[PDB]
């Protein structure tokens, strides 16, 4: 009776010492590969910027070729009353692509198993 | 009616979760947190029936950011004169349009 | 409401770091290290300016220090560096405790040739300081002039002037 | 708005016509009434999930909670209305006129 | 490529659970003082081949006053079931890796009991729909209890991801830090199964055959396939959980061969388990998972929730 | 019941409409009404019986489906408008089912066939809490929401509230289906003034849930649920009938008592937005009303009704238990119109 | 995507496990064969006629208690909380009452089934 | 637009809940409400809430299976309904699924205020964000803020559920 | 004093699951406030950068505050490495 409890706390306790020692350690490696992410964050930043304003740009060429005929139609007009920067919504950047590239920006990282 | 509890003891039991622009965990924003921060500066103090009229603006591009309702309706038309181009040749689409683009990192 | 103004191809274009994502993660940490200043002026511009067309030269001196940089470590040792990225790439999940001679030869390595340091774990996510001449921006969020309150309430209290004045109370 | 929200509040406004035109079984209307508790719980989901107010990611979770209680609730109500009579049918609850 | 991957992965488990009929079998035959099957084939290595055989060409009989759409579609639904639940397994790579894949085990296996209430009632006789009725109360007994331990145990992962539990296990097997919860999980298991001392949906000595009694051939067998794939699938989750395989990224077949050896070990103690001892009361089923395993199990909820706070050992990756 | 059991349950039924009455989050405010309904449905069948049984299924099945509405207006709100703030509704068919639910809740025409059956299936006790404390929570909501009620729906619940009010409470014998009655008339009062005035809805709620619990302490003391055996109570204990007598009048409106203050406070708020038919029509209706109190005041304390050779055993003993605050009510129910201005301190 | 397909291909092959069963043996089917089994003998009523439940009050009782489930498997995201101290009394409060409700049902004879 | 999965998928939805709120024997009810949850598992995993989307599946399964016992014991009779055995259910289900079609294509083909507000299509990918950070997922964390943010909720609701026990303890006492 | 010993004596031998079960949960209400590394758990935890550490503009009054990762001063991790 007090054997079997006695070796069943100390297997217990070298197991929490054990698992203790690793999860700081995991710990330790999780802040080190985020602190990479954090070093490499403002160069994706730059280039989504750019990748964003570019196709942003190419639908206004687009739509000011094909909407010359619609007599009332302003180009490039806003549907805001305010004049700062709104996040694209993601219709409006794929709005005149195929529909691979349209259900890879939308579905493919849930999709992705 | 309402008794105002909260108010008086400074306690705040549920105040945290009404707006879309109050602390969320790990500074994670809403996707219209600008638009409710301007609605919210607009309509602070003057009353419920002096806001509906003076800042209507600021509460209708709040309601354009939660439904898009209006950029919904501009690429529904941009899209159909563009099939009705197409459809009798007059317009084509360029390659970048097509699959046939150079990406970018 | 107006028309979005955006910029010309022209102007969006920079000469691209066109290396994957494992290089990238194996260079990390001592591109944080040496290109800090660039960096950190862009992200103050972008938190700033909450405007990605306000911010574009700041990301082109961003792409041209990453790639000063990774000219520099490709003059002075790649093999290690190659060797080391590759041992990175082979992992699913990219861990950088699977590849710790390959990380320990590379920054030996740098550390030689160049006196660069890798930067010890808590150093990356301070919060640091950025000079700028950069002027603060005045109104970023575009905010209208807001509305005047309601005036105030002001002066002494008088006792209601003969009383509730209901119907037949004279109090 | 997209026809996915329109789908859920036809979904909601058919639980509620089955809840108040009634058949014989009680426990089919508290079916309905388990269905106009789900058709709830996946349009606020979409909602708070489309405009990633995080704060709410839990208020669907306490609403199953307190289906939970409803459910509990009536189905404890069914027990002693077959105790008293045998079936669950609504027809035997006529002791009570207006 | 990846519906080979499909492939690689449902007709290997149909072949384990043909083969380890034979190995319950010879098992007990063993274990009771007697040989078991060697005649079909050497060492009866050809009956199951026989058996699915003489199944799949055996005349399956639709009862009078059964309501046929349901006596067919259970036979699917557990079938499917229990070949979808091995898709998330890692192995040491999963099929299908999700961020929860604990919790799809936890609905796909609440979604199979399902399979035997609707064939049991749909069968339209009474020994069926006791049997039926035996599942809903089994399943009332073990499934908070099941749930909450399984929270217990994954809240030293830090997540739901299967693959992580390789790497919290890379020192020691968790088995070591959480042996009471294991022995309760394991009992569970027992019971989530349908097998012996918990075997109360089938009783053969108490309902001829309960649930699916008038089954017969190639839904019958089917029902059978589904049950012995569950009893693997159970027995490789709980050695994922509590005996964690070293994992080496460039020989990743060493991870594979200690996995399936330690779920073998824990298929043939099912077995084994099954050889010793008598059937439980339904009854007392649930009175065991209720008033000893839940206060236990609620308990050491508590401690293993402030245990990582107290030594400061919380698992990284919120 | 336990009576710690019962207690508990009493103070969680209060603490759903405090949670509903100091909240400022429509998901709190639901919470509030679920709690309010999880702890109200033992209540009424505290004591066991068919009937009991019958009306909290009723009762149950009434406000499950009251609760749904409520979320489906929340949602469609929050759809609309990204807020969870209870100030004023942003969709107007989120309002018009905010509006519903919340008329469903309170009893109000249509939705009143559930009051009388409930009231009548459940004790004298379970139908002052009933009558009383649970039109707390959805009056105080409607209170919060009054500027965005459309007042054309909310006019015509009300008017066929009183309607339907007087006209159910002329068909009966029962005393608690006569309560039921009084009390959708007393709501559609209430709910008609709401759009213009808050404070007199208040005032409102407040002397109805006086002279509400005056006659229920008074049912409880003379134990009679019917007409006939009311009719009995003059032989035992005069000043009871009485008392009712007084209180009924009150109930009926009739000046000087406090009953006429409420409908005055009304009409008068009314005629203030150029509303006059519809204060005309409400007095005249109410008539009905006081015509069944005056008919149970008749068969109650104005006549003397035949009694039995068993009522001289009960003339030896007395009422062992005595209610505290019965003379209060009765007093508040009866003398208060002096103290009209006082409500004053309601705004 | 991937996980649609593979519920498409296993239901797909249990279906066909079912046609196959169905249509390859000889069908010889008759009314003696196809009757209601009990054992020897024709069933004295029907078998849709209501079967009583004695554990009507655990089953109830297990509905709230899956929902206590709902509400503690957030829990190894919330121990990266940086206020743990609110957290931890918290979740051990909502197990506490758990513990409590079972408590108050052991009690009573709540978890003992109908006679 | 984009495969309309979706879409597909909260038809099904509408379907199953027109399958059970016809009313036939609550057996299959209880189905359709299951097909109902899976379906809706679905669509709310299709938005980037996988554990809300589990997490209803498994509660509803577990309803779903206390109501199944509860049908065998108390919601019997000697014939249980299908959708074609009744001519009241086969009615009400043919007109759910009739005005389901005629909603469909009035919001597909044109555009119309139904009820509410009005629809065009376009797909739901259209309303998505595109935002690109994080090693985590929002979800996840919003779920988490309970035990830190809604110690008021916490209180409540656990609270309601103590109370539930005790609620459902008294109202099967009898006596 | 007497009392209590035979009383979980007694409990001890009839339900020894029940008194594991109390004894268990006593000891996770009672032991993380008098446990010192508690607060070494909240350390860890507002130690890991899940978000961008967004710069300060420079006014020329920030002594504080490093003008580089590598400078010595901001928060320092030392004490998380030798744990
Ligand atoms: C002990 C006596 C004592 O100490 O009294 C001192 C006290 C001193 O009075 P005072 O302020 O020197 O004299 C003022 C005059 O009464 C001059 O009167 P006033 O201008 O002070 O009036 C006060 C005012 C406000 O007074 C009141 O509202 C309460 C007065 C009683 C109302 C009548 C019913 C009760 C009798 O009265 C009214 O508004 C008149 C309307 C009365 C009808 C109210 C509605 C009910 C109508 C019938 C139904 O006199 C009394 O209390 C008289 C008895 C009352
Ligand atoms: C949209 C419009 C509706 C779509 C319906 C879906 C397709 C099913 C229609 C065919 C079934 C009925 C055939 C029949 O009665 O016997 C034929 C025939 C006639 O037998 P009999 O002895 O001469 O006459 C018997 C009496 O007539 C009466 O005999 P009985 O009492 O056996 O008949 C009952 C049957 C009669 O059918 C009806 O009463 C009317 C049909 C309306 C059913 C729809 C109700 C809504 C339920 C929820 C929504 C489900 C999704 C619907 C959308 C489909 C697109 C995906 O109703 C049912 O029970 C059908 C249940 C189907 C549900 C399957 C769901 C699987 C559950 C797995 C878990 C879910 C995971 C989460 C997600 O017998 C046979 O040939 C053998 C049976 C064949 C059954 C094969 C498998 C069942 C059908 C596949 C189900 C869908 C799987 C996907
Ligand atoms: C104490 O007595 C008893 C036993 O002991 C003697 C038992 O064994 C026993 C269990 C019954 C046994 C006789 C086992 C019966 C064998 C199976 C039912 C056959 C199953 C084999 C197939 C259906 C599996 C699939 C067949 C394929 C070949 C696999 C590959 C699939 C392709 C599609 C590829 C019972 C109930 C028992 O009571
Ligand atoms: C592991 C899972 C995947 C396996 C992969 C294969 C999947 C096979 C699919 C399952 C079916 C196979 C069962 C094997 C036997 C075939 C059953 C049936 O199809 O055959 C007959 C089909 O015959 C039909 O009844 C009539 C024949 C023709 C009907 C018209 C259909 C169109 C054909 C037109 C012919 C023109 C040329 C066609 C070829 C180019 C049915 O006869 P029946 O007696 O009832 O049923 C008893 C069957 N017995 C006799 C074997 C016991
Ligand atoms: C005035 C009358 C007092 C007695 C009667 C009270 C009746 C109501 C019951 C209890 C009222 C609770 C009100 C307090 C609301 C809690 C929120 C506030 O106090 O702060 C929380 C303090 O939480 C503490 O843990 C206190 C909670 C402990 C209460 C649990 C047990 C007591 C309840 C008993 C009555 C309930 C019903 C019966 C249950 C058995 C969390 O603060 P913190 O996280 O730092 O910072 C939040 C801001 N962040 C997130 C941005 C960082
Ligand atoms: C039946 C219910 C099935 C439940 C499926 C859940 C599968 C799952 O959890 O995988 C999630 C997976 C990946 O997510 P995570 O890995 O967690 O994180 C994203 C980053 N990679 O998400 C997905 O791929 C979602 C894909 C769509 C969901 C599938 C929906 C299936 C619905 C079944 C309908 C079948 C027909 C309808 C009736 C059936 C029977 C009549
Ligand atoms: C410093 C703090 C540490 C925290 C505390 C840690 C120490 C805890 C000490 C106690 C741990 C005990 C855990 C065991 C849980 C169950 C114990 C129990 O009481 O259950 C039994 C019953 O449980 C059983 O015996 C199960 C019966 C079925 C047995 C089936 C096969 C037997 C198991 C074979 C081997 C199991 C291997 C499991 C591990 C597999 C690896 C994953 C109670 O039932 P009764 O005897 O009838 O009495 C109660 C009513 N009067
Ligand atoms: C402060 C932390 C508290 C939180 C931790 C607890 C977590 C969950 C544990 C509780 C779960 C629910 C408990 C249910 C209580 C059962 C009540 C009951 O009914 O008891 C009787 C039995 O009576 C008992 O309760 C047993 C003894 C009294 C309770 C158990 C001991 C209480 C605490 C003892 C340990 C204290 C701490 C350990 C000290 C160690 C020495 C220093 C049940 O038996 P029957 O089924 O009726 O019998 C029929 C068949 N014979």
């Amino acid at each position: 009776g007090y054997s079997m409890f006695a070796v069943g706390i100390g297997t217990l306790l070298f197991g929490y010492w054990s698992m203790m020692k690793w999860n700081r350690e995991r710990r330790r490696l999780q802040i080190e590969d985020f602190e990479a992410r954090i070093a490499l964050m403002p160069l994706f930043q730059a280039e989504k910027d750019r990748r964003v304003l570019q196709m942003l740009r190419e639908n206004l060429e687009e739509e000011a070729i094909i909407m010359k005929d619609v007599p009332d139609w302003k180009v490039g007009e806003s549907v805001f009353h305010t004049t700062r920067w709104v996040t694209p919504m993601m219709g409006e950047l794929y709005g005149l692509r195929t529909n691979e590239e349209i259900l890879s920006a939308t579905y493919g990282f849930i999709w992705y198993t | 009616p309402f008794f105002d509890v909260q108010k008086r003891l400074g306690l705040d039991l549920d105040r945290w979760m009404t707006i879309q622009s109050a602390e969320q965990p790990h500074k994670i924003p809403g996707r219209c947190h600008a638009f409710e921060k301007e609605w919210i500066e607009c309509a602070h103090g003057i009353g419920g029936i002096r806001a509906e009229k003076e800042c209507k603006i600021e509460f209708d591009d709040f309601v354009e950011c939660l439904l898009r309702q209006k950029t919904m309706k501009r690429l529904s038309a941009i899209k159909r004169q563009r099939d009705k181009l197409i459809k009798e040749g007059k317009y084509t689409p360029p390659p970048h349009h097509l699959g046939k683009e150079d990406p970018r990192p | 409401p107006g028309i979005v103004e955006l910029p010309t191809l022209e102007d969006l274009k920079v000469q691209e770091v066109k290396v994957s994502s494992s290089v990238l993660k194996a260079a990390a940490h001592h591109y944080g290290a040496q290109c800090d200043k660039p960096n950190k002026e862009f992200m103050l511009c972008r938190w700033e300016e909450k405007d990605p067309r306000r911010c574009l030269e700041e990301g082109k001196l961003v792409n041209q220090c990453a790639l000063d940089f990774f000219r520099q470590i490709k003059r002075h040792c790649a093999e290690p560096f190659t060797e080391y990225w590759t041992c990175i790439d082979y992992s699913g999940l990219q861990l950088f405790r699977h590849c710790r001679k390959q990380q320990a030869k590379f920054d030996e390595c740098v550390l030689d040739k160049l006196g660069w340091v890798r930067p010890d774990l808590g150093e990356l996510s301070k919060v640091t300081k950025v000079k700028t001449d950069r002027p603060l921006p005045e109104n970023p969020y575009h905010s209208r002039a807001r509305p005047e309150p309601n005036p105030e309430a002001e002066g002494d209290l008088k006792p209601a002037k003969h009383g509730s004045r209901l119907f037949f109370w004279t109090m | 708005m997209p026809l996915v929200y329109m789908n859920i509040i036809m979904a909601f406004a058919i639980a509620l016509a089955g809840l108040l035109m009634y058949r014989s079984h009680l426990m089919s209307s508290l079916l309905c009434l388990e269905g106009m508790m789900l058709s709830l719980f996946i349009m606020s989901t979409l909602i708070i999930l489309n405009t990633h107010f995080t704060l709410a990611n839990m208020m669907p979770i306490i609403l199953l909670v307190f289906a939970a209680c409803e459910a509990a609730l009536g189905l404890s109500l069914l027990v002693m209305v077959s105790n008293t009579y045998g079936t669950d049918y609504v027809q035997n609850l006529n002791l009570l006129q207006c | 490529m990846f519906m080979i991957n499909i492939l690689s992965l449902i007709i290997p488990i149909l072949l384990a659970v043909a083969f380890l009929t034979l190995v319950e079998r010879k098992v007990l035959g063993y274990m009771q003082l007697r040989k078991g099957p060697n005649v079909v084939g050497p060492y009866g290595l050809l009956q199951p081949i026989a058996d699915a055989l003489k199944l799949f060409t055996k005349e399956p009989l639709r009862p009078a006053t059964s309501s046929i759409s349901m006596f067919i579609i259970a036979p699917i639904l557990a079938l499917s079931l229990a070949l979808t639940m091995w898709v998330p397994l890692p192995m040491p790579y999963p099929l299908i890796n999700m961020n929860l894949g604990v919790l799809f085990m936890l609905a796909m296996s609440s979604l199979a009991v399902y399979s035997i209430l609707w064939s049991g009632w749909a069968s339209n006789s009474k020994y069926a729909l006791i049997g039926a009725l035996r599942a809903v109360a089994q399943t009332i007994s073990y499934e908070v209890t099941l749930a909450i331990i399984l929270l217990s145990v994954l809240l030293m992962n830090g997540s739901y991801t299967l693959s992580t539990l390789i790497t919290t296990q890379e020192h020691i097997w968790m088995i070591f830090t959480s042996w009471p919860l294991a022995m309760m999980w394991f009992i569970s298991t027992l019971a989530e199964t349908n097998r012996a001392p918990f075997d109360l949906t089938e009783g053969e000595s108490e309902l001829v055959s309960g649930f699916n009694v008038e089954y017969a051939a190639g839904p019958f067998a089917m029902f059978f396939m589904a049950e012995y794939a569950n009893i693997i699938m159970m027995n490789a989750f709980t050695a994922i959980l509590f005996l964690g395989a070293s994992h080496d990224p460039h020989t990743p077949e060493l991870y594979t061969i200690n996995f399936v050896l330690k779920t073998l070990a824990l298929t043939i103690t099912f077995l084994w388990i099954r050889a010793s001892y008598p059937r439980f009361r339904y009854d007392q089923l649930m009175h065991l998972l209720w008033k000893s395993f839940l206060p236990l199990t609620l308990a050491l909820c508590m401690w293993h929730i402030s245990l990582p706070i107290m030594t400061a050992s919380i698992p990284p990756q919120s | 019941m336990n009576p710690i059991i019962y207690t508990t349950l009493i103070m969680t039924v209060m603490s759903g409409t405090m949670l509903v009455m100091i909240s400022s989050h429509w998901l709190l405010i639901w919470i509030g009404f679920e709690m309010n309904l999880l702890a109200m449905i033992p209540v009424l069948m505290k004591n066991f019986n068919p009937r009991a049984t019958e009306a909290a299924t009723k009762y149950f099945l009434t406000q499950a489906t009251a609760s749904m509405m409520l979320m489906m207006a929340i949602i469609i709100n929050l759809l609309y408008s990204g807020q969870w703030t209870i100030t004023k509704m942003f969709n107007p068919v989120a309002m018009t089912m905010m509006t519903m639910a919340l008329a469903m809740k309170l009893g109000l025409s249509p939705f009143h066939f559930w009051v009388p059956e409930v009231t009548q299936g459940i004790s004298l006790q379970a139908g002052l809490l009933l009558l009383t404390w649970q039109k707390l929570a959805p009056l105080s909501v409607l209170c919060q929401i009054s500027q965005s009620i459309n007042p054309n729906l909310m006019l015509t619940m009300a008017m066929l509230s009183i309607l339907i009010g007087g006209w159910g409470g002329l068909n009966q014998t029962q005393l608690r289906k006569i309560m039921a009655y009084s009390s959708i008339a007393h709501m559609g009062w209430m709910t008609a003034v709401l759009p213009y005035n808050t404070t007199m809805t208040i005032l409102n709620l407040l002397i109805y849930i006086t002279m509400t619990l005056a006659m229920f302490m008074l049912l409880i003391h003379s134990s009679a649920t019917t007409t006939l055996s009311l009719s009995h109570t003059w032989n035992k204990m005069p000043v009871i009938t009485s008392l009712m007598m007084v209180t009924l009048l009150s109930m009926g409106g009739l000046p000087p008592l406090s009953g006429f203050m409420p409908k005055w406070m009304i009409i008068q708020e009314m005629t203030k937005n150029e509303s006059i038919i519809m204060p005309t029509l409400m007095a005249m209706t109410a008539l009905l009303n006081l015509y069944f109190y005056m008919r149970l005041a008749y068969s109650s304390s104005l006549t003397m009704f035949p009694s039995t050779n068993n009522m001289k055993m009960k003339w030896q003993f007395e009422h062992t238990k005595q209610m505290k605050l019965l003379p209060t009510m009765i007093v508040l129910s009866t003398l208060v119109l002096p103290m009209t201005p006082a409500l004053s301190s309601l705004n | 995507m991937n996980i649609m397909l593979t519920l498409l291909t296993n239901v797909t092959l249990a279906s066909l496990l079912v046609l196959i069963a169905f249509w390859l043996p000889q069908l010889n089917a008759y009314s003696e064969k196809t009757s209601p089994y009990e054992c020897g003998f024709d069933p004295m009523g029907s078998a849709r006629l209501p079967f009583s439940m004695k554990f009507f009050l655990v089953a109830i009782t297990f509905l709230l208690f899956d929902l206590e489930i709902a509400l503690l498997l957030p829990l190894p995201w919330a121990s990266q909380t940086n206020n743990l101290k609110t957290m931890l009394t918290m979740a051990l409060f909502l197990l506490i009452l758990l513990a409590a409700s079972l408590a108050y049902e052991w009690t009573q004879k709540g978890l003992e089934w109908a006679e | 637009m984009t495969m309309y999965i979706a879409f597909i998928l909260s038809t099904i939805f509408v379907i199953g809940f027109v399958g059970f709120s016809s009313k036939p024997s609550p057996i299959y009810g209880g189905l359709g409400l299951i097909v109902s949850g899976g379906v809706g598992c679905g669509i709310v995993l299709n938005f980037g809430g996988s554990f809300l989307g589990l997490m209803v599946f498994l509660i509803y399964l577990g309803g779903m299976l206390v109501v199944f016992g509860y049908t065998t014991a108390m919601a019997t009779e000697m014939y249980p309904e299908v959708w074609v055995s009744n001519k009241t259910v086969f009615g009400a289900f043919v007109s759910g699924l009739m005005m389901e079609f005629c909603m469909v294509y009035y919001a597909l083909k044109e555009e119309e205020v139904e009820i509410i507000f009005k629809f065009n299509g376009l797909g739901d990918w259209v309303i998505y964000d595109t935002g690109d950070s994080g090693f985590f997922s929002e979800e996840a964390m919003g779920i988490a803020a309970l035990y830190s943010y809604g110690t008021w909720l916490v209180i409540v609701t656990g609270w309601s559920l103590l109370i539930g026990v005790v609620v459902i303890m008294e109202i099967t006492r009898g006596n | 004093a007497g009392r209590i010993a035979s009383f979980l004596k007694n409990a001890w031998a009839k339900e020894p699951v029940l008194v594991a079960s109390f004894a268990i949960g006593g000891l996770a209400i009672i032991l993380p406030s008098l446990s010192p590394y508690t607060n070494y758990a909240i350390r860890i935890n507002r130690a890991t950068p899940y978000n961008y550490p967004v710069p300060l503009r420079d006014d020329g009054n920030m002594p504080d505050v490093p003008s580089h990762p590598q400078d010595p001063q901001g928060p320092s991790l030392e004490w998380l490495k030798n744990l």
